[PDB]
RNA sequence: ACACCCAGCCGC
């Protein structure tokens, strides 16, 4: 979009990335408030996404091949926010009858009954606990 | 029955109709043939449970 | 009559002659010798 | 002039991994004075080419050769005269990628640019010091015409 | 329309005869069909049939297709095909319709046996819009013949709340099944005896006649409540 | 039951070329060149009357 | 000691008149099996004076331009159920 | 087919559609397993 | 009574209609027959800037559609309007309901049995066609699981503004098109769109001026201006590419790799130049190289349509299916495709390597059984000496099989037609190729091969204890070489086991479905984004932790 | 301040407040937003949706009985 | 005016075919005269049934069917007649229409054929084609066939059996040297009517600065119309549709600004 | 399936010696333990036909079964027997057996699900069934005034 | 029995489901039965 | 039961227009014209005919629906020349094209004729 | 003009 040339020098300061993308680590929230237990719980809420954000837009890597410049940097961290913001699980949600149904119809696609069971009836036999089942084994 | 196809048609019947179905208050019933294990012989199974 | 069954167990020694209603039956050509009886006097007779 | 990039070249192969379109033909040429290595994807079937042929290319920015930019829309009413009359067989593309032989240290040496003509690409490698008109992501005009 | 493969299809479109493709000697499809139709259900009976009926059609003879029959081989009728001035393999040019430019792909014609079943959509179509009820419960008649009304079934119900429609559920199944109002004394949750006509409201038993409440609820809800309370069960339908 | 007035691909008219075609089947020729004596080049037309079955002269044996 | 007469007759009345059945798939053998008996067509010559609850009733029915030897038996023949088509299989506009 | 427990859909209406369904119902077959019944050996 | 008739209620405003496609509609428009239009019908409330428009509809009546049927004055009061020709009672003023006909534009919700998940009822907006048929858009009956071949298909119309907001706002077709289940579009390019679009996008495609202005006609989301051709001086061509990159929308980025792409030609020295424009790298706006099929167009997660999706909202990408649908259709106008005899048959060369392969097959088979007699092959550990024997002899089958699948495939054309509809990802696998050009293959029932349903054997045309190829079941012919009946019959039995399958599966997995639901159907996300279920107990701190 | 939910306004919050907003301007209702050739009330409630200026505050219950009072101008739309 | 100058040849000329060959002209002229072939030519066909008795094995919506598709003679008479949507005649008048009656009656043993010489047309300029005879319905001892038709003057457009032609043949560039269609053997397919080439070579070789001007027909008449009067009358109608373009288009820019 | 005597077994590796019983993980490791077991079980079920489901279905549902302490089966036992409320545990299946028990025992439903909701026709608590929509005179009173 | 017409017969709409007048169109009663 | 008249096709009833013309405001010079209660025949031939000419910068035809009878034609010319012109010239071009046909054809039958 | 019971058939 910002039209940058991965050959030319470019005039973003590494310490300005690592600003920008603890700040952005900072203000992308899921559980909210300033508790002990709060801090906590958004830092494990967020820990993969956070982790991945840092590898990615890190300062060697946005310094030897992405080449990003200050503008497209501060349009990339307002877009990670937009789209973050716009990802988050929206409250009243059913999602015990969508879980339901997205395990469900995965059920009418494949087949029925040196491998143990597989398909419907290990399905049936899974939900249901099933105390006597047709091929229980181990893997030791 | 040993009817001509000439006579079938002139009694109003085809003489292409298979026949072997009852007529019943005006409708065609006919009798599906049911099936049953064989009677007075032996049979030997292994009931799994 | 030429609807009856007639086989022969031949490891248990079993000559079942079941004759009664229900069986099922397939008109089937005699080999006798590989060679079967249906000679061409039969198909030229039913051909008129 | 506006012009990229202006030497001959010649075919050495055809189909060297056999013809993988009917009217498509992938050629693989070599220069004789700039020694500049070339794959170019060409239309066989409006405009022919053989084994040994010879044939210039200019890669230029417009035809127009007054700095004008066409901006890239097809407009035949122009009746001001172009490159393209002098020449047999033009094209138009992007440029996708400038790959070479840079390092973390050592500067570039040899420098190769893919270019898409719409789907028929081409390759040009050779030495940095006659690629500098081509920067990523601009539209460039191949220019052919065969010789004896 | 099928064909005799199980090759089943309903009409899409009727386009006339400049509209159909035509051959060079102005033979027009009178069905066109998908090759989707057969790369996966592998009826190449049916492209056999296709050309034995070209062989056939041409030839002036009803051909064979005996199963099992060792004479009837897809290169024997591609060579009989051939002596009529066709293609190989069934294939002709055919030109398009409307522009009148020639196809390039050679497009596969021939006479195939086709049959109309007994479903037309005449005897299908369907649609209500608050016509009859039923008796028992006041929800709309089952069926076509009737006028009645489609099922908004268990599963429907259960993908309105995977939407998160809760309006469009509860029209689907209060406005525009069976809407119904009912009156509940508030002491006792017990539907109690309205006069609409002198607007003397009274719950027998309690003796109450101050406060009742106005309840907007299904009919058949109502009837699963009173057959309920003929069992001797009371659904106490306590507003506070 | 009868056999169509026109072809149904085509529209050339084969309503008139049933009866002859049924008396070049009676004057011991081939359906192909009965069907080549009718000018049916098409093979539409061939398919008329080639695979035609004459049901009304069935249903004609019955009383009105 | 014994010789199948002709093994097409392993076979049925609705998937015999099938033509190549031996060159499609099962499922679809079966298929054409069950519609078969959906095919309209002229189902019984007296039809004129029968007058059944439903009735339908080709105008045109045609005998099999490719037709499978079974069938002269069936009275296929002579009360057929379908209309030979020209069918181009192509995809023309979208509507197939 | 009893005095009103027993089977039931022995006799059906003819299925006078074409000749090919008459003659393939007055050819029918008919197994008293129950149809319901969530099997598959029997069905093979 | 609960559930039969408070779950699930007949409802009235509600039609049912075989479907038949439309390729020329949008993939959130429903084509409606006139009669349903005519018949259900939407209660607008007069405000004061539409007396205009629903006087004259009042006016039409009950026979003039689009016209009116029943007005709801304020007392509820239903005055009716084919039954009525007084000119009294037509007068309306503020406050009133006018029961008007369905028109363009009115939204439904359009649904198919059995309802398996939340994309098997979406809603449409209303395009009357003059024909007695629901006609959706192609790519719609993915979602749906639907197809043409009878199936019949459900519409209700809501009669409240509140419930087609609702409609309009949460169960659209474009809102609607990435699922959760998978987060991948469940929409996406199929059948002769899909099947011509890797035509399309091919190299080899040029198109002349007057075919390139017959396409631009069809592409909707167009800026007016003819792109530069890519080849000019000879003749003015345009390559597919060019047309697809506008119908590309916005400034998508997406790379993505054809289905007959080379594994080894990363590691070649034209890595980023294809020769067989075998790798989709699409830049900014300008799909650069690349030949589409399902892998790129289709429904595969992080294909190019859920790029668009994710990057231009809803509404674009409702306008790039419809472009492709519209271009791509209207191009192969011009193409064509087709199938026939000619795309199954093989040179000599290659059905005398089949019937080498299989010759050679049969005497290994013969070999191994000749083996297993004489108190040779020693069994595999774990396994018993009939399944160590009938394992060698199902992995030799299938290893047959496999290598002539692999040669009959190998000698397909670039213009066969079944290559073209495999490779695309339209219809169809390589499976489908080696069965029809190639043997079928050995055929199972419950696993196994063909069982000794007679007395030590399969049929009463082979000898007692015959384990070989032709016996226990495997096809050593083609489809289109024709079945002996021995193997016909045993490509019975294979037909019926999976016909067994499909007729049973559906009554256990619609209890499971019912069960799964009903168990988890209160559970759902509050406000402070805690998952907790009808009693107010914490399922899970945050929804997918 | 006691303003524990999400600062941003839920796709089931805009089905809802858009047809709340077209039913009320069925029912003639003022409109908060100029008029410029709409006749139908659902682009009229999106109109004011997007400028912000619609009537109506939403009331949202934590589960635990506590409730809180958002304004519809004062969340963040969609779009 | 950039229009080119089409010309005309024809090969043979018989009673049913007026095959003929246009020159120097674009394909979209030549497909649409097709098209007007095929749809937007008039003539006369039956489409007003009234059965007034019909006791024969055929109901009267089948007699009525083969009734349409009778061809009727239409030389000169066609271009005369009026359509009975833009005629002043309140229902059916003879400036247009034609009468045509039937009272066909079996007394004899032997079985009637009720072919097209018994329909009795009013005007003597209108008649059944074959005046080999078009057989309507056969009928035994005791049955009769009453009815009168009306036929009208339609196009292709609304029914076929307003359609003149049976069949018309249209291919240019027989020796695929313009690559209209892409053989993937070329030299299995067989050559042409109209080819050049011999039969050693299989198609022409590539023409890059080539358009298509050569087009061939086969118009066949079902018997409805000469040979002749089919194009001679395809192109008028062509004409006419596009003035009355013309004169509707002229009509909106007066009325524009 | 013997777990634990084969985990307590020399030379085996006791941190992974994972099996495909339920029920013995259950009852020789714990609850989140066999929580996790029926998550990859239920994740390896979903693989032979290589569809993918999100790793946020797999997990709601293994949290519903494994909510109560004891492990919950997915039929009327154990749905049924949960104490969500009556009107939806005769709404699943043995409908007038949970009514029985209610009307015995005297159960108050307090009709905060949606099926009881739903079977009563008002407003379900659903996802824009959650709200409660109030009216604001403050910014009413601006805008411009047409009708 | 419509009000404002009395002595009116009502003609009873099976298919449209209603009771309904010919001289103005009221209903009484919202819904048949049967 | 929802079948059109076969009439529909080719027919005006009163009250819609048969031409419309447009004014296309995404490039400037740029027209539309909705021709009405016909089909491909005419498009084809109007397309191709504006082709030729060689101030005509686009021109072509689409139809939006096959059950549906409308044909919209855009046109796009030089700033020269108004699109409604060039419809003008294309329309009295192939009328002219249609009749020296019919007059070459009408000679050709009578020279077949005479001998 | 129904209501049960039974059968057959459609789409997945
Ligand atoms: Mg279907
Ligand atoms: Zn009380
Ligand atoms: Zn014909
Ligand atoms: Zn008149
Ligand atoms: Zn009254």
């Amino acid at each position: 979009i910002f039209h940058i040339n991965p050959r030319l020098p470019s005039d973003l300061h590494p310490i300005k990335v690592v600003e920008g993308v603890k700040e952005l680590s900072k203000k992308l929230v899921i559980v909210n408030g300033d508790d002990p237990l709060s801090r906590q719980a958004q830092e494990n809420a967020t820990l993969l996404f956070n982790i991945h954000l840092r590898s990615t837009l890190c300062s060697r890597r946005m310094a030897e091949e992405f080449r990003l410049s200050g503008e497209a940097f501060d349009w990339l961290l307002g877009e990670i926010e937009s789209k973050f913001n716009q990802a988050i699980a929206h409250p009243g949600e059913m999602v015990g009858a969508l879980a339901a149904q997205s395990l469900g119809e995965p059920a009418t696609q494949m087949t029925l009954n040196k491998n143990v069971t597989l398909g419907v009836p290990r399905l049936k036999e899974l939900i249901n606990i099933s105390k006597k089942p047709k091929t229980p084994s181990l893997t030791v | 029955n040993g009817l001509t196809d000439r006579d079938l048609c002139e009694l109003n019947e085809c003489p292409l109709d298979p026949g072997g179905y009852f007529i019943i208050n005006g409708s065609e019933k006919v009798l599906i043939a049911q099936e049953k294990m064989a009677t007075n012989t032996v049979y030997v199974f292994a009931k799994k449970d | 009559v030429s609807e009856v069954s007639m086989i022969r167990d031949i490891r248990e020694r079993e000559i079942r002659i079941y004759t009664d209603a229900g069986r099922i039956c397939r008109p089937l050509l005699i080999v006798e010798k590989q060679k079967l009886l249906l000679k061409k006097r039969h198909i030229d007779q039913l051909k008129e | 002039a506006g012009i990229l990039f202006e030497d001959i070249f010649d075919v050495k192969d055809i189909d060297p991994e056999g013809k993988k379109f009917d009217r498509v033909s992938r050629l693989h040429c070599e220069s004789e004075s700039f020694k500049m290595d070339l794959i170019l994807d060409v239309n066989i079937q409006i405009y022919p080419v053989d084994l040994g042929d010879k044939f210039r290319l200019v890669i230029a920015s417009t035809l127009y050769e007054d700095g004008t930019l066409d901006d890239g829309e097809y407009n035949p009413t122009d009746d001001r005269p172009s490159r393209a009359d002098q020449f047999e067989y033009v094209m138009y593309g992007k440029v996708y990628r400038i790959e070479g032989d840079e390092t973390s240290t050592e500067a570039a040496t040899r420098l190769s640019a893919y270019v898409s003509y719409g789907g028929l690409l081409m390759r040009l490698q050779g030495d940095a010091n006659n690629l500098h008109g081509f920067e990523v992501d601009s539209r460039v005009y191949l220019l052919m015409k065969k010789l004896a | 329309f099928a064909s005799r493969h199980g090759q089943k299809g309903t009409c899409g479109i009727q386009y006339r005869q400049e509209d159909m493709p035509f051959t060079c000697e102005g033979i027009t499809p009178d069905i066109i069909i998908n090759p989707h139709a057969i790369p996966s259900r592998m009826t190449i009976g049916h492209l056999i049939e296709c050309l034995q009926g070209k062989v056939s059609a041409n030839k002036g003879e009803i051909g064979d297709a005996t199963p099992f029959n060792d004479a009837v081989n897809v290169q024997k009728i591609s060579n009989l095909l051939s002596d009529y001035g066709y293609h190989l393999r069934g294939n002709e040019v055919l030109y398009n319709g409307f522009t009148g430019r020639k196809i390039t792909s050679q497009i596969f014609i021939g006479p195939t046996y086709y049959q109309r079943l007994k479903h037309m959509v005449d005897d299908k179509i369907h649609s209500r819009a608050r016509g009859p009820i039923q008796i028992l419960n006041r929800q709309p008649m089952e069926g076509r013949s009737r006028d009645g009304g489609l099922r908004f079934g268990e599963m429907e119900r259960d993908c309105q709340i995977a939407h998160g429609a809760a309006q469009f559920l509860r029209e689907r199944l209060f406005e525009a099944s069976d809407p119904y109002q009912v009156h509940v004394c508030n002491l006792c949750g017990i539907m109690a005896i309205a006069n609409t006509r002198t607007h003397t409201y009274e719950c027998r038993g309690c003796r109450n006649k101050t406060q009742i409440s106005l309840v907007r609820m299904p009919y058949a809800c109502k009837l699963l409540f009173q057959e309920l309370m003929s069992m001797s069960i009371a659904p106490r339908m306590m507003s506070v | 039951m009868i056999i169509p007035v026109r072809c149904f691909t085509c529209g050339k008219i084969v309503g008139n070329k049933w009866e002859a075609y049924l008396g070049l089947l009676q004057a011991e020729y081939t359906e192909g060149d009965a069907l080549d004596a009718l000018g049916l080049k098409r093979y539409c037309c061939r398919r008329m009357l080639l695979a035609h079955v004459d049901l009304i002269e069935k249903l004609l044996n019955y009383a009105p | 000691t014994h010789c199948e007469i002709h093994p097409s007759m392993i076979l049925g009345v609705c998937a015999s008149i099938i033509p190549f059945p031996d060159h499609n798939q099962s499922p679809r053998n079966t298929y054409q099996s069950a519609m078969g008996k959906q095919a309209m067509g002229v189902y019984i010559t007296n039809f004129h004076v029968r007058m059944d609850t439903l009735a339908h009733v080709l105008y045109y029915p045609q005998k099999p331009l490719v037709t499978t030897r079974s069938m002269e038996y069936l009275r296929f023949r002579e009360l057929p159920a379908g209309i030979n088509s020209i069918v181009a299989i192509a995809s023309y506009t979208g509507y197939n | 087919w009893g005095d009103q427990q027993a089977r039931a859909g022995v006799s059906q209406v003819l299925n006078r559609l074409t000749f090919a369904s008459t003659l393939s119902h007055l050819r029918r077959l008919n197994s008293p397993i129950g149809r319901d019944g969530k099997l598959a050996k029997p069905r093979q | 009574r609960v559930r039969g008739n408070l779950m699930g209620k007949r409802v009235d405003f509600s039609a049912r209609t075989v479907i038949t496609p439309d390729p020329n509609l949008s993939i959130d428009q429903v084509g409606v027959p006139r009669s349903i239009a005519a018949n259900m019908t939407f209660a607008e409330i007069v405000t004061p800037f539409n007396i205009d428009r629903l006087q004259e509809l009042v006016r039409r009546g009950n026979s003039q559609y689009p016209g009116a049927k029943y007005i709801i004055r304020d007392n509820g009061d239903r005055i009716d309007l084919r039954f009525h020709p007084k000119p009294s009672d037509l007068h309306l003023q503020t406050g009133y309901k006018v029961e008007r006909h369905m028109c363009d534009g009115d939204i439904v919700i359009f649904n198919r049995q059995p309802t398996l998940h939340k994309m098997s009822m979406m809603g449409h907006r209303v395009r009357i066609l003059p024909w007695s048929t629901f006609r959706l858009n192609l790519s719609v009956t993915t979602p749906y699981n639907a197809d043409f071949d009878g199936d019949e298909m459900n519409l209700h119309l809501p009669q409240s503004l509140e419930t087609r907001a609702e409609i309009q706002e949460l169960a659209m077709v474009p809102r609607m098109i990435v699922t959760p289940q998978s987060n991948r579009p469940v929409m996406g390019i199929v059948q002769d769109t899909l099947t011509a679009v890797r035509k399309f996008t091919k190299r080899d495609v040029f198109l002349e001026r007057g075919e390139v202005m017959n396409l631009l006609m069809f592409l909707s989301t167009w800026d007016g201006k003819v792109p530069q051709p890519a080849i000019l001086k000879p003749r003015p061509l345009w390559t597919g590419k060019q047309i697809f990159s506008l119908i590309i929308p916005g400034h998508i980025n997406c790379i993505r790799t054809h289905s007959t792409h080379p594994d080894d030609e990363d590691s070649g020295p034209y890595k980023h130049i294809s020769p067989g424009d075998t790798k989709v790298v699409v830049e900014n706006g300008e799909l650069i190289m690349g030949i589409l099929c399902k892998k790129s167009l289709g429904t595969s997660a992080g294909s190019l349509v859920h790029i668009s999706y994710l990057e231009m909202g809803h509404d674009i990408t409702r306008l790039f299916y419809s472009n492709i649908q519209t271009v791509i259709n209207n191009w192969l106008l011009i193409e064509g495709h087709t199938i026939g005899i000619g795309d199954s048959i093989a040179d000599s060369k290659t059905y005398q390597d089949i019937q080498n392969t299989i010759k050679k097959a049969k005497q290994d088979v013969i070999e191994v059984i000749e083996k297993a007699h004489n108190n040779e092959l020693e069994p595999t550990p774990g396994n018993t000496l009939r399944q160590t024997f009938e394992n060698q002899v199902n992995r030799i089958l299938n290893d047959a099989r496999d290598k002539t699948g692999s040669s009959a495939q190998k000698s397909l054309s670039e213009y066969n037609n079944f290559k073209s509809m495999v490779v695309s990802g339209a219809k169809g696998s390589k499976i489908n190729i080696s069965q029809v050009i190639a043997v079928v293959g050995q055929q199972n029932v419950e696993g196994k091969r063909i069982p000794f349903g007679f007395k030590h054997r399969t049929l009463p045309h082979f000898i007692k204890d015959d384990y070989g190829p032709e016996s226990r079941g495997f096809v050593e012919n083609s489809y289109l070489a024709g079945l002996t009946p021995t193997e016909f019959f045993f490509h019975a039995m294979g037909g019926r086991e999976g016909l067994i399958d499909t007729a049973v599966k559906t009554a256990e997995t619609g209890y499971i479905q019912r069960r799964l639901i009903k168990s988890m159907e209160s559970v759902m996300v509050k406000y402070d984004a805690t998952v907790r279920n009808s009693i107010n107990q914490v399922v899970q701190l945050r929804y997918g932790e | 301040q006691k303003r524990i939910t999400t600062p941003y306004m839920t796709k089931y919050e805009r089905a809802r407040v858009l047809g709340t907003r077209a039913l009320q301007i069925a029912m003639c209702a003022p409109v908060m937003v100029e008029l410029e050739g709409e006749t139908d009330p659902l682009l009229i409630a999106m109109k004011e949706l997007k400028a912000r200026k619609i009537p109506i505050i939403i009331r949202r219950y934590l589960p635990d009985g506590s409730y809180e009072d958002w304004g519809v101008d004062e969340l963040i739309i969609s779009d | 005016p950039y229009a080119n100058q089409p010309t005309v040849r024809i090969t043979e000329l018989t009673d049913e075919n007026v095959k003929f060959i246009i020159e120097n002209t674009d394909l979209a002229v030549a497909n649409s005269i097709r098209r007007v072939f095929i749809a937007e030519v008039p003539i006369i066909a039956i489409d007003w049934v009234q059965i007034d008795a019909n006791s024969s094995v055929l109901h009267d919506e089948f007699i009525a069917h083969r009734l349409g598709l009778i061809p009727l003679t239409s030389d000169d008479i066609v271009d005369k007649l009026q359509y009975s949507r833009d005629c002043t005649c309140e229902e059916f008048c003879p400036e247009c229409s034609v009468e045509f009656t039937l009272d066909v009656r079996c007394n004899e043993d032997q079985t009637r054929h009720v072919t097209s010489r018994d329909l009795i047309s009013n005007s003597p300029r209108v008649i059944p084609v074959t005046s080999d005879d078009i057989l309507i319905v056969k009928l035994r001892k005791g049955q009769e066939l009453r009815l009168r038709a009306y036929a009208k003057k339609g196009f292709g457009k609304e029914h076929a059996k307003w359609n003149p032609t049976a069949g018309v043949a249209f291919e240019y560039d027989p020796d695929n040297a313009l690559r209209h269609t892409v053989y993937p053997k070329p030299e299995e397919w067989p050559k042409s009517e109209y080819s050049e080439l011999d039969e050693d070579e299989s198609q022409a070789p590539y023409d890059p600065n080539g358009k298509p001007e050569r087009f061939y027909y086969n118009v066949e008449s079902c018997g409805s119309l000469r040979p002749e009067t089919i194009v001679l009358s395809a192109l008028s109608g062509l004409k006419k549709k596009l003035s009355d373009l013309q004169t509707q288009l002229s009509h909106e820019i007066q009325s524009d600004v | 399936v013997s777990l634990m005597r084969v985990l307590s077994e020399k030379d085996v590796d006791p941190v992974r010696t994972t099996s495909n019983d339920i029920v013995e993980i259950f009852t020789v490791l714990g609850i989140e333990a066999v929580r996790k077991a029926l998550e990859r079980e239920l994740y390896h079920v979903i693989s032979f036909d290589g569809s993918y489901v999100n790793y946020r279905h797999l997990a709601l549902l293994c949290d519903t079964m494994t909510c109560r302490g004891h492990l919950m089966a997915i039929t009327r036992h154990g749905v049924n027997r949960q104490d969500t409320g009556p009107l939806m545990k005769c709404s699943f299946e043995e409908t007038v057996d949970v009514l029985m028990e209610a009307a015995a025992h005297g159960e108050s439903d307090p009709m905060k699900g949606v099926s009881e909701n739903i079977m009563l026709g008002q407003l379900a608590p659903a996802g824009t069934g959650c709200f409660d929509l109030l009216l604001d005179a403050e910014k009413c009173k601006y805008g411009m005034e047409i009708p | 029995t419509c009000p404002n017409h009395p002595d009116a017969i009502l003609v009873e709409d099976y298919r449209a489901g209603d009771m309904i007048c010919p001289e103005c169109g009221l209903v009484v009663g919202d819904r048949v039965i049967d | 039961m929802n079948a059109p008249p076969a009439f529909e096709s080719f027919l005006l009833f009163e009250g819609e227009k048969k031409i419309t013309i447009n004014k296309d405001t995404k490039v400037p010079n740029a027209c539309l014209f909705t021709i009405n209660k016909e089909d491909h025949t005419l498009g084809n031939i109007i397309k191709s005919q504006l082709l030729k000419d060689p101030q005509v910068l686009f021109a072509g035809y689409k139809v939006p629906h096959p059950l549906e009878h409308k044909i919209i034609i855009r046109v796009q010319t030089t700033p020269d020349y108004s699109p409604q012109e060039a419809f003008t010239n294309a329309i009295t071009d192939l009328i002219s094209e249609l009749s020296l046909l019919e007059e070459r054809f009408r000679v050709a039958i009578k020279d077949k004729q005479e001998g």
